[PDB]
């Protein structure tokens, strides 16, 4: 509804339709996807 | 070959200065971004204004899945909030006794006006 | 295990200690590293130690510290980052004990995913 | 000829004079000032101050300053 | 063979998110069925200020 | 553009496009919002509020208003 | 003691690498030359033999994920269900409804 | 040891801020007066009548290098000839102590070593392989869910109620329909 | 700080004259610098960066006292209601 | 993929039994800043900046040759600072063929 | 002489030096924007001169792209050491790279020239109709400094391209990242041109292009037909020199060279057809959103390989030798933070989760870890790395961890907390916002003033 304070709110918050229900589980799926392509990539970055 | 700001900073460990360097530059940008507003005191972060948003969000029912999943989250673990802990406005620091009386009024009256209907509409 | 399996024509080391060696530096002075893990005044060269007497291919490893502390310093003559400590030593003992290395692996992999488990969960 | 050789002969055998550094950065200077300037003389011009006090565009408790 | 840690390092990490999203959805589920933070008839216009 | 981040929707307010977008509102409440496309002097100043009522509140405003 | 002793010579005697498979067209060594190299080359890194670092890196996924689970079972706690979601008055006037 | 005390008396403190006294005490920007610098500056810098008004690529001081046998002056090898056969000794750099102050000595020593290369062909290959099509196997994972969310927003809904919204600056204008 | 002469896993190879080479000496004076206190400053101040970047500074909290205890007592009295462990919560 | 230079076992044979590695330092030596006189002018500080060239230093092997100092770029290889000109003689990026020709022998 | 100079080596100095100037105006603009932004309120713009604060964000975005990496990353470095590489004795057209710097020079002259005469108002640096059409004379002059800028930039293209008739060595990496650039630049110039003079023909003959029964949506497909490829006009030179400084530095051949060479060649085709991922919000038909969405998400691939294969150039260096050079260490920067950007940037390419998220600062920060971080270190690294060859002096940054660490962690108290407000959410190209994202905000706001100070210090 209204931002909040000191919120991550990371993929977005409080949905009040469907669609908007969509949109955060899209970013939330995805989301394990890119730490693992950061984590796997930069464990690498030394000598 | 330096001059001597160069020469003390370079003289010392990196991981002795590097640590404090870094707070003392977050601090100095803070301080800089504080000078030009000493005394300030918005009325809409005054206790009165304060209460007044609290019933908004109760007539609204507003962020009602952030307050449901904060519930079940500290339920199930340690869960820990930053607007928990700090403020939220940076006015904090010359606000300690700041009030708006017309407003601290004006909302007394409402809520008399309030229970005076809600009488009423129990019947 | 490079020198183990792989090259026969390099010089292989003693392991002194499986542990790093503790020592203070001061900037501006030159120390001199035992790469062959037979020096009595280890981490140092004592003049008497392979590594001294230029015998086998091994020689000093020469070192200097860019600002004064006290830094860690390689005992099993083996370490990537040699004559400074990266973990190496810790390296070479799990392949010399794989059973031990196991389980100090086991022990703190457990630690790490009970920490990381509990304050995300 | 020798003198000739590098490309900036005198700031690479560290003989220019200082004035070239000097006016290279007073152009970056001048060049800063097109943002705070007009910056100065637009609020002057639709408010009749050069800068605003915080939150002077809202409503102020009596005692504040 | 290194770059394999790095894979089960960001395959841990990446799971760990995984169940934090596979909560999130077993909580959605249950807000409009069971929270009583889900309240229906109460908002009311406010009108023209 | 107009944006009601709540009711995920964010269409462009285009000159000579009238674009259709379809919303199912579960939850009743409040949901504000904000002008996403710079539009002007006052683009920060034109904000997006929608209330979310019952069918049967609903029709009794509309009646009314 | 004793049995760590001797799972500890089992595993260690399974566990010494044979010699690689080399990927790579290589001359063999003349017979009987020993060390040419010295110390001061650039140092090449210790690599475990694939056996030792396949038990480790086992013994590493093994110890995560039954943290995990120690975590998940002792640590953390399950959600009670629900409060009973009873009927509750609303207020009478929104606070911003004009008088 | 400090290598700085080696070569401090070659660097004596300078007087002057930025190396020059007041133009008034000496007139750094006339040319030189002395023979064979009138191209040169009093201070070394080079005048502006060499560089700027009257430079030769402009036509000034027309001087052909090349003379009529399309030679120029070039300087010969230092030939030292030696058990019947003419060597060249070639010329080897100062030490670098005399152009860079430090004394030569204490190196630290640095092998010889040919370049750290890559081996294992196949094992390469495969990487290289794996460098490409690991990415292409995640936008394929993606691709799925992208056409599913995209068909979702277009779908033909059953919508019973219209709302009309105009964005007029600065303000939104709504119509709807009015109860019958 | 004087520090101490630590020996090792193996005794032998610390045995040897060390002269002005330095001894070894124990892990906790690697942690503590040889208990510099500068370096103490600096690992507090990396503390207390670490504890801004993640939680926010936590300094400003004993200023913050009143004006959190003012926010709580609106939150519970004329803000919506909050049920269990929901009401240690407040914005 | 480039590995090396390929060797036969005829090649890596001794002519000696105490051949080992020569260890030749190939660290050029202690730098710094290129420190100029005072007294020298423009011209001969050009001259002193030219003798202090890293890219005209080698390391001399037991047989007389030198190995040069050498880059995977041409970048490193002008005078530094770069002068006007610098590559008057056209740098020659030498080939390798077994292609041959007669005429470049005499029996 | 300064001005009449036609060495290829001069110019590439005047072109880091004047992108060092016009910079200070870049960075003065940036501080003024994040002041603002500190807290809710007025604090240094006022409420009647909003029409400024949208002036600053314009010129900033202008400023900092078409006038400042830009001309550093493709103009600087290319023409110092291009012709080196190409072991060619000089640039092929010298008089035609004499007059490009000029003409950067004079357009930026008449962009300030209008702050300072005209009335100060803005429509972003992306120029939309019809707001853009409706404005002051302000506009009209940034039009024509981006058409003039546009000379400048295909002249120097053709310069670069004639490289490939001359180079009489090996086309390294590095030069394959500025011919690409060049084609791009021929390609996407053209395009651009033709719709900025629409602009005009609305602003100044009376034109009827950007009004009823005229498209509006019509600009945005041919500015974003060459917003897109600037993007990466402006990040494939940063590319080439990554390459350069690693294998340099870390004494290792290139690793899979036409692998690279390939991947930089396969994301200029491919981002010369995914513009209309700037135009997801506008009312596309679906077809349309699923190929664009589709063909975005592949530019991964070949940028992916090119940041595996830079991973294994680090890996392996010798450990005698120091790895604490500012070169070596922005170097390696990139890597980590390209990724961050490249990302997020894969994030917002699902349109569904770009509806959340257009016109967010989860889009500001994901370019600005790209170009403000990103880019300015690659720059960076590269005239590190080049330190000797061209001279300069009187700065202490080759070996400098502090500003180094400094400047990591500052740079990314800025714009981490931006990416957390994209889903709070606050809109870009505002100034005013609501009390409760002030904490964000404010913590930007104190990393913006941080990182000023910390480029005093280098001097
Ligand atoms: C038992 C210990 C482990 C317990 C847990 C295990 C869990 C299971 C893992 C799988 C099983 C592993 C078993 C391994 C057994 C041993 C095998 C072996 O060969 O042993 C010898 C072998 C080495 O022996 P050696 O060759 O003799 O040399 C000894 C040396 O110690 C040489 O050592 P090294 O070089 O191998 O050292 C390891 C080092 C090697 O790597 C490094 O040091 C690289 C460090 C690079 C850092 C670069 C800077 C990054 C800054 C980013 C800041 C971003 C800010 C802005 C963000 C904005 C976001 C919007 O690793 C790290 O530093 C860890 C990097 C971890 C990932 C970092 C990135 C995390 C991202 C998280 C998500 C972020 C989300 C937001 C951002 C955007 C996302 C899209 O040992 C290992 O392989 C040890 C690996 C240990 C890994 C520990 C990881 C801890 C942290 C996890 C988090
Ligand atoms: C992003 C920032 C941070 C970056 C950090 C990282 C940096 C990393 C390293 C980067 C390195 C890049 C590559 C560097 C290569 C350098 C090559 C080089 O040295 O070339 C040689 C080149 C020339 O040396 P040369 O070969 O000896 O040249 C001899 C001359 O050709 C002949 O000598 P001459 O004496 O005969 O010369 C003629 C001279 C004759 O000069 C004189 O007679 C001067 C007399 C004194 C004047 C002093 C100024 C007076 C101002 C008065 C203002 C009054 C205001 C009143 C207000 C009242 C209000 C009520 O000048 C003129 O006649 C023309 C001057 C034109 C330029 C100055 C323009 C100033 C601004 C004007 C604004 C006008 C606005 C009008 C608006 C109108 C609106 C209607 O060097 C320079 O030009 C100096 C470069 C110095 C810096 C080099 C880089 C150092 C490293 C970076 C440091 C950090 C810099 C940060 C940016 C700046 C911040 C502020
Ligand atoms: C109490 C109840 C429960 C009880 C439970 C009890 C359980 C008991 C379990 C007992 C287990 C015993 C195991 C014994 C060891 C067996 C393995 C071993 O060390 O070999 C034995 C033995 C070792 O003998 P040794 O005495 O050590 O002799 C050594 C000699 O010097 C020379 O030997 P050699 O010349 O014959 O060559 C051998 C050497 C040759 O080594 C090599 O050539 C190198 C191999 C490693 C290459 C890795 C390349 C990775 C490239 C990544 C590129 C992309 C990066 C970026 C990605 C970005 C993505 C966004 O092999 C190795 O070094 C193998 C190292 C270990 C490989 C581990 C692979 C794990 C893959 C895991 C995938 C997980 C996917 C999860 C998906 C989840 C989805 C939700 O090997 C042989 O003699 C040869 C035959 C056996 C070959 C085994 C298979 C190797 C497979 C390699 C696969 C590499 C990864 C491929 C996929 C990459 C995807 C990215
Ligand atoms: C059909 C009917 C036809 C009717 C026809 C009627 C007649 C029509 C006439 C039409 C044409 C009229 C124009 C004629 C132009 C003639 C050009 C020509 O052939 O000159 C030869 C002439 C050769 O001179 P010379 O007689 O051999 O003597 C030269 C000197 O002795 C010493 O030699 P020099 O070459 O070294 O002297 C120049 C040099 C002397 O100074 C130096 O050597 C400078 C040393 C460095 C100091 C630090 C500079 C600052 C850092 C700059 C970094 C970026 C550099 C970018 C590339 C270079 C840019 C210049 O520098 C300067 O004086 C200017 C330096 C400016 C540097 C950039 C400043 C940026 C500030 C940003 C804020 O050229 C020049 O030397 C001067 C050319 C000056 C052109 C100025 C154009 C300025 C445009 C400004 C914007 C205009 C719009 C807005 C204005 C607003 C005003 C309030
Ligand atoms: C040089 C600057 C630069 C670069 C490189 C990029 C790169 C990319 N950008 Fe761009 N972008 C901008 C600058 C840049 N961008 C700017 C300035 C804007 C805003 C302009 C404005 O609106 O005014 C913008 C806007 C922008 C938007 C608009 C969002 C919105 O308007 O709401 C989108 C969405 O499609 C997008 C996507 C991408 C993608 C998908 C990439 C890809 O190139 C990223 C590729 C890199 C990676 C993916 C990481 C490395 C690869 C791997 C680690 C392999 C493994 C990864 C996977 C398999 C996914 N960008
Ligand atoms: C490459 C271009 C570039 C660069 C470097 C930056 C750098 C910065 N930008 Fe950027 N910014 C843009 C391009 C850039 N920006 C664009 C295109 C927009 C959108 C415009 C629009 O909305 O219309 C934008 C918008 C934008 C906004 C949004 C304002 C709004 O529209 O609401 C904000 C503030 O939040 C901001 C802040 C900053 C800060 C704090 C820095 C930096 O100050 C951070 C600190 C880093 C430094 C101070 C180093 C920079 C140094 C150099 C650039 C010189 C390099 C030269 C050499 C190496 C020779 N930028
Ligand atoms: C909107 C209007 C835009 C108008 C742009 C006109 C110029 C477009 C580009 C023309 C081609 C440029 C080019 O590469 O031509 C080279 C050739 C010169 O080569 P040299 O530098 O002498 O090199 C010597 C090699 N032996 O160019 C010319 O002759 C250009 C002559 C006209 C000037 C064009 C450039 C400046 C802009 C002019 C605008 C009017
Ligand atoms: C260099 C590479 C140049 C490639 C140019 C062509 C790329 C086409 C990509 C495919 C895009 C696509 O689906 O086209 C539709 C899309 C428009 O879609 P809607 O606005 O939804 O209208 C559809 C009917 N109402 O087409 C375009 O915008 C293409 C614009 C023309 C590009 C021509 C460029 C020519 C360059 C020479
Ligand atoms: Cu309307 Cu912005
Ligand atoms: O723009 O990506
Ligand atoms: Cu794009
Ligand atoms: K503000
Ligand atoms: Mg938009
Ligand atoms: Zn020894
Ligand atoms: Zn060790």
């Amino acid at each position: 509804d209204i931002p909040w304070p000191a919120r991550t709110d990371w993929g977005g918050h409080d949905p009040a339709t469907p669609f908007a229900e969509l949109m955060i589980n899209t970013h939330s799926m995805f989301w394990p996807v890119a730490i693992f392509i950061y984590v796997s990539a930069i464990y690498m970055v030394k000598k | 070959d330096f001059p001597w700001r160069w020469g003390f900073v370079a003289e010392k460990p990196f991981w002795v200065g590097a640590p404090i360097l870094v707070l003392g530059v977050l601090c100095l940008g803070h301080i800089i971004q504080t000078m030009g507003q000493i005394g300030v005191r918005p009325k809409r972060y005054t206790p009165e204004w304060v209460e007044a948003t609290k019933e908004r969000e109760r007539a609204e029912n507003t962020n009602p899945i952030t307050r449901y999943l904060d519930r079940r989250r500290a339920e199930r673990g340690p869960y820990y909030l930053m607007s928990n802990v700090l403020p939220y406005h940076p006015h904090f620091l010359w606000m300690r006794n700041s009030h708006d009386y017309e407003a601290a009024e004006a909302l007394a009256a409402r809520r008399e006006k309030d229970r005076e209907l809600a009488a009423k509409l129990e019947a | 295990t490079w020198t183990e399996i792989w090259w026969e024509h390099d010089p292989t080391p003693k392991v002194a200690q499986y542990r790093p060696y503790v020592c203070t530096v001061e900037s501006g002075k030159v120390y001199w590293w035992c790469a062959c893990g037979e020096s009595k005044t280890q981490p140092w060269v004592d003049g008497h130690c392979k590594c001294s007497k230029r015998e086998g291919g091994f020689r000093p490893r020469r070192w200097e510290p860019e600002h004064d502390g006290v830094r860690l310093f390689c005992g099993c003559k083996s370490c990537f980052s040699s004559p400074t400590w990266n973990g190496g030593c810790f390296t070479k003992w799990m392949q010399s004990n794989p059973a031990g290395g196991m389980l100090y692996c086991f022990a703190a992999a457990f630690g790490f995913g009970t920490l990381t488990v509990y304050r995300k969960f | 000829n020798l003198e000739d050789h590098f490309d900036l002969a005198e700031y690479m055998m560290k003989m220019h004079n200082p004035m070239s550094e000097y006016l290279y950065w007073i152009a970056g200077f001048v060049s800063g000032l097109h943002g705070i300037l007009p910056l100065l003389h637009s609020n002057y011009y639709f408010s009749g101050m050069f800068l605003p006090r915080d939150n002077d565009n809202t409503q102020l408790c009596d005692d504040s300053w | 063979r290194d770059w394999l840690i790095g894979v089960m390092l960001g395959m841990y990490l990446g799971n760990l998110c995984v169940q934090q999203h596979r909560q999130y959805r077993v909580d959605m589920k249950l807000f409009y069925l069971e929270a009583p933070e889900h309240k229906i008839n109460w908002v009311k216009p406010r009108g023209d200020l | 553009s107009w944006s009601v981040p709540s009711l995920g929707i964010k269409c462009d307010a285009t000159p000579g496009r009238l674009v259709k977008i379809n919303t199912f509102i579960q939850r009743e409440g409040v949901f504000y919002g904000q002008c996403s496309e710079l539009c002007g002097t006052l683009h920060a100043f034109m904000p997006i509020v929608v209330e979310a009522v019952s069918p049967e509140a609903f029709a009794a405003h509309a009646k009314k208003w | 003691a004793a049995v760590r002793s001797q799972i500890e010579a089992a595993v260690y005697k399974w566990t010494r690498p044979r010699p690689p498979r080399l990927g790579v067209a290589v001359p063999r060594s003349p017979p009987g030359t020993g060390i040419l190299f010295h110390t001061n080359m650039q140092t090449i890194r210790y690599s475990l033999s694939p056996k030792v670092w396949v038990l480790v890196t086992g013994a590493a996924l093994v110890g995560v994920f039954s943290g995990q689970r120690f975590a998940q079972t002792v640590l953390l706690s399950k959600n009670p269900p629900n409060p009973p979601r009873y009927r509750e008055k609303p207020p009478v006037r929104h606070p911003h409804t004009p008088d | 040891k400090s290598y700085y005390d080696d070569f401090k008396d070659r660097l004596k403190p300078g007087k002057y801020t930025q190396g020059r006294c007041p133009q008034s005490e000496g007139d750094y920007r006339q040319e030189s007066k002395t023979i064979g610098r009138e191209h040169l500056n009093d201070d070394g810098t080079r005048s502006k009548r060499y560089t700027v008004k009257e430079a030769d690529a402009l036509g000034y001081h027309y001087h052909p290098p090349i003379d009529k046998k399309g030679q120029v002056y070039v300087k010969g090898p230092n030939t030292v000839i030696e058990r019947g056969q003419t060597w060249i000794k070639g010329y080897e750099l100062p030490s670098m102590e005399y152009t860079y102050g430090p004394k030569q000595e204490d190196i630290p020593f640095y092998p010889r070593v040919k370049l750290n290369v890559w081996g294992n062909y196949n094992l390469v290959m495969k990487v290289e392989f794996l460098f490409f099509y690991l990415p292409t196997i995640i936008v394929f994972g993606i691709c799925i869910p992208v056409y599913t969310i995209n068909f979702a927003q277009e779908e033909v809904i059953y919508t019973t109620m219209t709302v009309k919204v105009t964005g007029r600056q600065w303000y939104w204008v709504y119509e709807v329909e009015s109860p019958t | 700080y004087t520090p101490s002469f630590e020996r090792g896993l193996n005794p032998e190879l610390t045995s040897g004259d060390y002269g002005d080479m330095p001894k070894p000496q124990p892990l906790i004076d690697f942690f503590t610098q040889n208990r510099n206190p500068w370096f103490g400053f600096a690992m507090f101040c990396g503390f207390n960066f670490l504890w801004w970047a993640f939680f926010g500074a936590w300094q400003i909290r004993p200023l913050w006292a009143s004006q959190r205890k003012s926010l709580a007592e609106a939150d519970r009295l004329y803000g919506p209601t909050k049920y269990g462990v929901g009401k240690k919560y407040i914005n | 993929i480039y590995e090396g230079q390929t060797v036969q076992e005829s090649e890596l044979i001794p002519q000696e039994d105490d051949w080992v590695i020569e260890e030749t330092n190939f660290c050029l030596g202690r730098n710094c800043y290129v420190r100029f006189r005072e007294e020298d002018d423009l011209a001969r500080r050009a001259l002193h900046q030219m003798d202090s060239q890293l890219n005209k230093m080698h390391t001399r092997l037991r047989d007389g040759t030198v190995i040069p100092y050498m880059s995977f770029h041409p970048d490193e290889m002008v005078d530094r600072p770069a002068p006007i000109h610098t590559f008057s003689e056209k740098p020659l990026l030498k080939w390798t063929w077994d292609e041959t020709y007669e005429e470049a022998y005499d029996d | 002489f300064y001005i009449l100079v036609n060495n290829n080596k001069r110019i590439g100095i005047y072109y880091i030096k004047l992108s060092i100037i016009i910079g200070i105006l870049g960075i003065v603009l940036s501080y003024i924007i994040r002041v603002e932004l500190y807290n809710s309120g007025n604090r240094i713009i006022k409420y009647d001169n909003v029409n400024y604060y949208n002036m600053v964000i314009t010129l900033h975005g202008l400023l900092m792209i078409f006038y400042i990496i830009m001309p550093g990353l493709y103009g600087g470095i290319p023409l110092y050491i291009l012709p080196i590489l190409s072991v060619i004795t000089d640039i092929v057209l010298p008089r035609i790279n004499n007059i490009s710097i000029i003409i950067v020079l004079i357009s930026y002259i008449v962009v300030i020239n209008s702050i300072v005469i005209e009335y100060n108002i803005g429509t972003g640096w992306t120029l939309y109709p019809p707001l853009s059409i409706i404005g002051t004379v302000i506009v009209n002059m940034i039009l024509y400094g981006l058409i003039i800028i546009g000379i400048s930039s295909i002249i120097s293209a053709i310069n670069f391209m004639n490289i490939l008739i001359v180079i009489d060595g090996i086309i390294y990496v590095y030069i394959w990242s500025i011919i690409i650039t060049s084609v791009l630049l021929i390609i996407s110039l053209p395009i651009l041109n033709g719709i900025l003079l629409m602009i005009l023909s609305d602003i100044y003959f009376n034109s009827i292009y950007f009004i009823l029964n005229g498209d509006v949506v019509l600009y945005q497909h041919l500015f974003w037909y060459f917003g897109h490829p600037e993007v990466y006009i402006l990040i494939l030179p940063a590319f080439g020199i990554i390459s350069i400084i690693l294998s340099v530095l870390n004494n290792k051949i290139i690793f899979g060279m036409k692998s690279m060479i390939l991947a930089i060649i396969m994301i200029s085709i491919l981002g010369s057809i995914v513009w209309a991922h700037h135009i997801y919000t506008v009312g596309l038909e679906l077809d349309t959103k699923i190929y664009f969405n589709n063909l975005t998400l592949i530019i991964s691939i070949p940028t992916g390989n090119k940041i595996y294969n830079w991973i294994i150039l680090y890996i392996g260096s010798y450990n005698i030798l120091y790895n604490g050079y500012q070169s070596l260490i922005f170097s390696i920067m990139f890597i980590i933070i390209f990724i961050i950007g490249g990302i997020t940037g894969i994030i917002i390419s699902i349109d569904i989760i770009d509806i959340g998220l257009h016109d967010t600062y989860y889009i500001v920060s994901h370019f600005h870890y790209i170009l403000s971080i990103g880019a300015v270190i690659s720059l960076l690294a590269g005239i590190l790395l080049l330190k000797d060859i061209i001279g300069y002096y009187n700065v202490i940054i080759k070996i400098n961890k502090y500003f180094g660490l400094l400047l990591f962690i500052n740079i990314n108290i800025i714009f981490t907390p931006q990416f957390i407000i994209g889903f709070n959410v606050m809109p870009r190209r505002i100034l005013e916002y609501s009390d409760n994202i002030i904490v964000w905000n404010l913590i930007s706001s104190i990393g913006s003033i941080s990182t000023i100070l910390i480029l005093l210090s280098i001097f």
